[PDB]
Formats: C-alpha cells, sequence, structure tokens
C-alpha cells in the first residue's frame, strides 16, 4: 500500500462502504484501541464525507439514534459485547441496526453470549478486520503501549504475553498484504526468538488461509525482529534533524505543539496544532538538519507570499516588522490563504525555538555525546578516556540532570565495564541523586553490563558500512540503518541474523513495486531510527517500515530504563 | 462469513426525526458545493475559449454563458454562506444549553460543530479554486488579449502598460469583461475575509477525531 496510514484508511473505507444500510448517516461506535488507530489515519472531515456523522465511545453510549445505523470498530472482548448487547436489549434500540467489525478474531464463548441476547436480531454484517496496530507515520507503526519497554524487559517480563504481541504484528502483514520472511538476531533473548518463530507461523497460517496473496518477486519481503539491545545509544543521542530535535528539545506532548501568533487583531493568540502527515512543510522538512530548516521555511514562506500576490495583481513594496508584517498583510489581503499562513507561522516558530534551545551548553553535550558514541573526534583522533569526555559536561552546572544522565549512560555503554568504585564516584561527582541512578544500572536488564564486576558481554561483531558524515555534530548513524541496507542487499549474514524459514532466499554475491522490509524493535523506537527507514527507502531497493511498542524520545527512554526494576 | 455462523448459532435456541431542518442545510451545502465545483470547471473553458474564436460572432455567445454561470456560482455561494452563518448562530445560541458541566457536550451540538467546521473548510477551498481561475484568466485577459491588441499603436513595453492599465471595436468589450472578473475577485475577497475570521474562536483542533469523542456525554 506504500503508506500504513493509507493502508489502514483503506480498511476503514472498504468496511464503511460494505455496510448495507438505508442511505442515512452512520454512527461510528469505537473502542479505545480503535479510536487510536482510526484517529491516526483519518481527520473528522474525512469521516464526515464517508457518511458517518458522529464518532462515539463504546462506553457510555448516551443519545439513542434509531434513524441511523451503528457501526462498531471494536475488540473481541467481554467488556465490549456487554456494551453492545446493552445498547439494544432494552425496549427501544440504540441504532437502526448494528454492524460489528472486530479488530481481531472473536472467540466462540463470546459469539454465543451475543447469540442468546436480544441484540442478535439487529446485527447485520459481522467481520474480522485484522488490523490492530497504530499507524503513527507513513513508515512508522506503533502498539500504543507507552510502557512496552518495562512490560517486556522489566521485573515482570516473565509474564509478558507474547501471544497478543505476535497477533498484533501479524496484523501488520495482512493489512499490508505481504507475507515476509522473519529475521532475528542470533543473540536475541529467548522471549524474542520465540516471538519470531511464532510470527512466522502466524503470517503463514494467514497465507495458506488466503488472508494475504503476493507474487513473490526475485527479492523477498522480510520482517526483522529486534531487541532494544540491538542499539542502546541511538535512543540517547541529541540529534539535529528537525523532527528528532523538536521532540527532544521542545515541549511536544501527544504530538501537540503550542506557539503564539496574531490574527486580524488580537495578539499573542496561543495556537495548539498537531504535528502530522497533512502538513506539507512538516513532511519534507522533518528529516532535514535544523540549520537548513531554519532557512528553508523562511525562504518557502517569502516565496509563497511573493507568488501568491502575482496570482492576483499586487506587489510587495511594504515591509514593516519584517515577516510579521508580511503575515499581517497576507491575512488582510489574501484571507483565502489563512491556513497556509498558520502552517508557516508554526514552523517559523518551531524552527526558531529549536535554534534557541540549542544553546552552547547543549552543543557541549552533543560534542561529548558524538565523541563517546563514535569513539573518535571530528579530527579522527581515537577517544579512549570515555570518563574524561564526560567530565567537561558533568561539571557544567548549566547542564540538566537528564542531560548529564544521557552522557553518563552513553559513557558506561562505551566502557562496557566500569568498577563499582569508579562508577559510584562518577555519579557522586556529577551530583546525580541516588533515585535517578537507576537510569544507569538498569541498562543491565537490556544486556549491557555497566559495572565491571558483573562481567563484560562479548563484543558486537558487525562492520558499520562507513559513511560520509559531513556535519560535525551528526557523525553517528543508528545501527538499525546498517541492518536495513544490508538486508536491501542480501548482505546480512544468516549466522548473525537467521531466518525462520527460507534462509538461503537472501543470498549475497561475495512506486507500488519493491519489497517491504518491516523492522520491529521491542519496547521503544527513536526518531533517528525512524528517519533511517525514510532515508533507506528513498535510497536503495526496499520500502522500509519501522515500529515498536511506542515511540520514545531520549527523556522518555531515560524514564523507562529507570523503571525497569520498579 | 462470520455472520452466517452467528445466525446459525442463534437459531439453535428458538421513530422521531432528529434535527430534520439541520441535516437539510448540510445536504443543501454539500450539494451546492458540488454544483459550484462543476460550474467552476466550466467557467474555466468559457474563458480560455473567448480567446480569438472568430471575434464577436461567438464572443457574445460565450459572455452570455459566463455571466450566467457566474451568477449561479454566486447565488449558490451566497446560499452556502447564509446556511453556514445560520448554523453558526444556531450553535452559538446553544453552547450554554448543550453543556452540562463535566466539560462534556451533547451529541446534537457535537454533530452540529463538526458539520459546521468541515463544510466551511470545504467551502473556502472550493471558492479558492474559483478565485484562482478568475484571477488566472484576468491576468491573461489583459496580456494575450488587451495588450496584444496594440495592433493600432506601435507602443513598446511601457507605453502599453502605462496606458492599457488605466483605461482598462472588440477591444471595447474586453474592458467590460475585465471589470467583471474584478467585482468577482472583490465578492470573493469580501467572502474569504469574514470566512477566515469566522474560524477564529472555532476549531484549531476540531478536525481531530480524538478531540470530538473526548467531549461526549452520558448518564442517559
Amino acid at each position: 500500500h506504500m503508506s500504513l496510514k493509507s493502508a489502514v484508511k483503506t480498511v476503514l473505507t472498504n468496511s464503511l462502504r460494505s455496510v448495507a444500510d438505508g442511505g442515512d448517516w452512520k454512527v461510528l461506535v469505537v473502542d479505545k484501541p480503535a479510536l487510536r488507530m482510526i484517529s491516526e489515519c483519518a481527520r473528522m472531515s474525512e469521516i464526515l464525507d464517508l457518511g458517518v456523522t458522529v464518532v462515539e465511545d463504546v462506553s457510555k453510549q448516551r443519545k439513542v439514534l434509531p434513524q441511523f445505523h451503528g457501526v462498531y470498530f471494536i475488540e473481541p472482548t467481554e467488556e465490549n459485547l456487554d456494551y453492545v448487547i446493552r445498547d439494544f436489549a432494552d425496549r427501544t434500540p440504540t441504532y437502526e441496526a448494528a454492524h460489528l467489525f472486530f479488530l481481531s478474531p472473536v472467540p466462540d464463548a463470546l459469539m454465543a453470549k451475543l447469540a442468546s441476547a436480544k441484540a442478535v436480531k439487529y446485527v447485520k454484517t459481522l467481520k474480522e478486520i485484522n488490523t490492530l496496530f497504530i499507524p503513527k507515520e507513513h513508515r512508522v507503526f506503533t502498539l500504543n503501549e507507552p510502557h512496552g519497554l518495562v512490560q517486556y524487559y522489566g521485573s515482570r517480563s516473565s509474564s509478558y504475553n507474547i501471544d497478543h504481541l505476535v497477533r498484533r504484528l501479524s496484523t501488520l502483514c495482512t493489512t499490508m498484504n505481504v507475507a515476509p520472511i522473519v529475521r532475528y538476531s542470533s543473540t536475541s533473548t529467548p522471549g524474542t526468538e520465540r516471538m519470531a518463530m511464532q510470527l512466522q507461523k502466524e503470517i503463514d497460517m494467514s497465507v495458506s488461509q488466503g488472508l494475504i496473496n503476493a507474487r513473490e518477486g526475485k527479492l523477498k519481503s522480510q520482517f526483522l525482529i529486534l531487541d532494544r539491545a540491538v542499539d542502546l545509544k541511538s535512543p540517547l543521542v541529541h540529534e539535529l534533524t528537525y523532527q528528532a530535535a523538536a521532540y527532544d528539545l521542545l515541549n511536544i506532548e501527544n504530538d501537540i505543539y503550542s506557539y503564539s501568533t496574531v490574527d486580524a487583531g488580537g495578539r499573542e493568540q496561543q495556537r495548539q496544532v498537531v504535528l502530522g502527515e497533512d502538513d506539507d512543510i512538516w513532511l519534507q522538512m522533518r528529516h532535514l538538519h535544523i540549520s537548513e530548516v531554519f532557512r528553508k521555511v523562511k525562504s518557502s514562506f517569502d516565496e509563497f507570499c511573493v507568488s501568491a500576490r502575482r496570482l492576483q495583481g499586487l506587489r510587495d513594496s511594504q515591509q514593516g516588522e519584517g515577516g510579521a508584517g508580511a503575515l499581517k498583510q497576507m491575512l488582510k489581503d489574501l484571507p483565502q490563504h489563512r491556513e497556509q499562513m498558520q502552517k508557516y507561522s508554526l514552523h517559523l516558530d518551531m524552527s526558531n525555538a529549536i535554534n534557541m534551545a540549542f544553546s552552547s551548553t547543549i552543543d557541549s553535550c552533543t560534542k561529548a555525546e558524538q565523541n563517546i558514541v563514535t569513539e573518535e573526534e571530528q579530527d579522527g583522533n581515537k577517544v579512549r578516556d570515555f570518563i574524561g569526555e564526560v567530565a567537561s559536561v558533568v561539571v557544567d552546572r548549566r547542564v540538566s540532570t537528564e542531560d548529564k544522565l544521557r552522557c553518563l549512560m552513553l559513557c558506561v555503554l562505551a566502557k562496557n565495564g566500569t568498577s563499582s568504585h569508579e562508577l559510584n564516584n562518577l555519579l557522586d561527582n556529577a551530583n546525580i541523586a541516588t533515585p535517578s541512578r537507576s537510569a544507569i544500572y538498569n541498562l543491565e536488564m537490556l544486556g549491557a553490563t555497566v559495572v565491571a564486576d558483573r562481567r563484560g558481554r562479548k563484543p558486537k561483531t558487525m562492520k558499520r558500512i562507513e559513511r560520509d558524515m559531513p556535519y560535525v555534530l551528526s557523525r553517528w548513524t543508528p545501527i538499525v540503518k546498517d541492518l536495513m541496507e544490508y538486508i536491501a542487499t542480501g548482505q546480512l549474514d544468516l549466522e548473525s541474523y537467521p531466518a525462520v524459514r527460507d534462509g538461503p532466499s537472501v543470498v549475497q554475491p561475495k512506486e507500488s513495486a519493491k519489497p517491504k522490509l518491516f523492522v520491529f524493535i521491542n519496547g521503544t523506537v527513536s526518531y533517528n531510527e525512524i528517519r533511517c527507514a525514510y532515508e533507506v527507502s528513498q535510497s536503495s531497493g526496499y520500502e522500509v517500515y519501522i515500529g515498536a511498542h511506542n515511540i520514545a524520545t531520549p527523556a522518555e527512554f531515560v524514564e523507562l530504563v529507570s523503571l525497569l526494576d520498579k | 462469513d462470520r455472520l452466517s455462523r452467528l445466525r446459525q448459532m442463534a437459531a439453535e435456541n428458538q421513530p422521531e426525526p432528529f434535527m430534520a431542518d439541520f441535516f437539510n442545510r448540510v445536504k443543501r451545502i454539500r450539494d451546492n458545493i458540488e454544483d459550484i465545483e462543476q460550474a467552476i470547471e466550466q467557467v474555466a473553458q468559457l474563458h480560455t475559449e473567448s480567446l480569438v474564436a472568430v471575434s464577436k460572432e461567438d464572443r457574445d455567445r460565450l459572455n452570455e454563458k459566463l455571466q450566467d454561470t457566474m451568477a449561479r456560482i454566486s447565488a449558490l455561494g451566497n446560499k452556502i454562506r447564509a446556511d453556514l452563518k445560520q448554523i453558526e448562530k444556531e450553535n452559538k445560541r446553544a453552547q450554554q444549553e448543550g453543556t452540562f458541566e463535566d466539560g462534556t457536550v451533547s451529541t446534537d451540538l457535537r454533530i452540529r460543530q463538526s458539520q459546521h467546521s468541515s463544510l466551511s473548510r470545504k467551502f473556502v477551498k472550493v471558492m479558492t479554486r474559483y478565485n484562482d481561475v478568475q484571477a488566472e484568466n484576468k491576468r491573461r485577459y489583459g496580456e494575450n488579449v488587451a495588450r496584444q491588441c496594440r495592433v493600432v499603436e506601435p507602443s513598446l513595453s511601457d507605453d502599453a502598460i502605462q496606458k492599457v492599465i488605466e483605461h482598462g471595436n472588440e477591444i471595447r468589450d474586453r474592458h467590460k469583461d475585465i471589470q467583471q472578473l474584478e467585482r468577482s475577485l472583490l465578492e470573493l475577497h469580501e467572502m474569504f475575509t469574514d470566512m477566515s475570521t469566522l474560524v477564529a474562536s472555532q476549531g484549531e483542533m476540531i478536525d481531530r477525531i480524538e478531540f470530538s469523542v473526548e467531549q461526549s456525554h452520558n448518564y442517559v
């Protein structure tokens, strides 16, 4: 389908247009998991002219509307069926009828409960959609589990339930319509290996079941399954590409950014907008270096104004207060363009905010982070005293606790073994409160070895591709990118990353086409790893899709790791 | 499939209107918008067709359709604008009544608000297509028709731009044709103006599904 948002919207559309009603408006009754998935693939405006007039939460259900057919997107769960048998049960039904679409297969015990209750007479159509994964971005899928990392590697990991996880992920293959070879690391945790085994049988039990039909070209679709431990550095590094820097340095809760502009009059009007796929500047700009974004948004804004006046008949001889006076004159002269204007004012703002937040302090942290993480300087002079690299940052009292933590964590990852004593002293010199130190020690639970007496873990044996990295604060490349490119070239050892089946089917010489590569990392995915799936799609060979239980910024990843033992 | 299996496993055991006038207006608005959409793409041809085309033989034949469809697009426009405004006032004069504290609203008012928002946008976007084809044609309805009609004066670059701009056989009618496109652009501008400020204190977030279903009610 190319985009996961397109793919998910298509299932919603194909399902809505299968509802056999009398042609009145529809009521879309929706789950929490359904709400999240649908909300991320369709605006309200796109739902309206798909013939639904309201969206409702399966819980509560006030306002009875018998003139309209109810359509349910909902999970095969007792709590839900009780809401359904309840919306009808009583004297007057709640909709003209119910059209039930289940997010995954419905058990028989529940099927019976529905058959015995009154509701049975009202249920017209009942299907199993096979889609329960959040389409966050065109190339990013998510499980809406913000504590995934904890539930999976934490001190309750034993009882995770990798079943519901395998089915959620196989969902990715049915709605995408592709039957991939499953790949995993030789050094996968047992929990993970099993998950990869089971995923293979799931998609296969779907293919011999005609839930997915493919042609199987020369190159093959693969589904790479990874432990967070594949790369513990990427989640931590300050990053200077637009999306990644915004989410790190700025306050972006649930994808909402707040800024201040002016309208006709009233100044400091505080707008909240969502960052997303329906904003053309966001796209195209989001994977660019921030220094370059700063100035293209400005260019694009000025070009837009100059052009939008030549489409009518005018000319910009009036420049007051710079580009603010352009924004005032545009909203006055060309009201038509009010929305493009809001779009530019948002990125003018966000661009600037990033530039300001990237203080000399943050630059210091970044330089140190790059040196530690690539293990050489801009120069190329190998760096060996990782603890010395950090000292500069850690004395600096202008530096956030969280920032110090990030540098410290990167430091013990590099050292790969540090004496209890030298480590307890580093933490003391850094003035890191003892409760906050679980961010360091809990790396053990992701297979890191931090203290030297716990015994070092055998070195990761994988060549790094080696790239031309121009920008001096952007020399680090996430490991996951190398995994991607190797696979897009069958060049990824079967001993290092074995297939469940058809192993020799990825041999190596010593638009709507192209094979898919799904990458799923347990726990957390990073914006720099997300960027990689895009870079690697537009470069060579495959179309790449990346995902995890949730997206975590560097701050959120620090919090998660600190929670692994609590 | 799974529907058959249910009706098999269940046989082994044995209204008021609701906002009628409102759904009328939005049907009307949707319908008018679609009408305008088709009308716009016909004014497109009628304009580029009045280029050359055997002088006044067909010019009068075309300008007859143009200002006919133009007037319809306008009449359809004003209705849409009045139906929208009517719903705005209707909604505004229903806030305090349709909120029962709790922060929640009321399926009636929720529906009205998402309809009102969605269509106002759909409207500004359609009219923008209109505004674009008008100015698009008015720019060349002076370049490759009014100016290039200097087959009377040898005037070069400035004496044809410094003169034609101010006044503006068949070069006499194109003036009446340019000032048409001008009171068109003006109506549109006027419209876009109070349509823009009309989204103020509205939306910013309403197109988000999650937002709507958060302000739902309950308790029967």
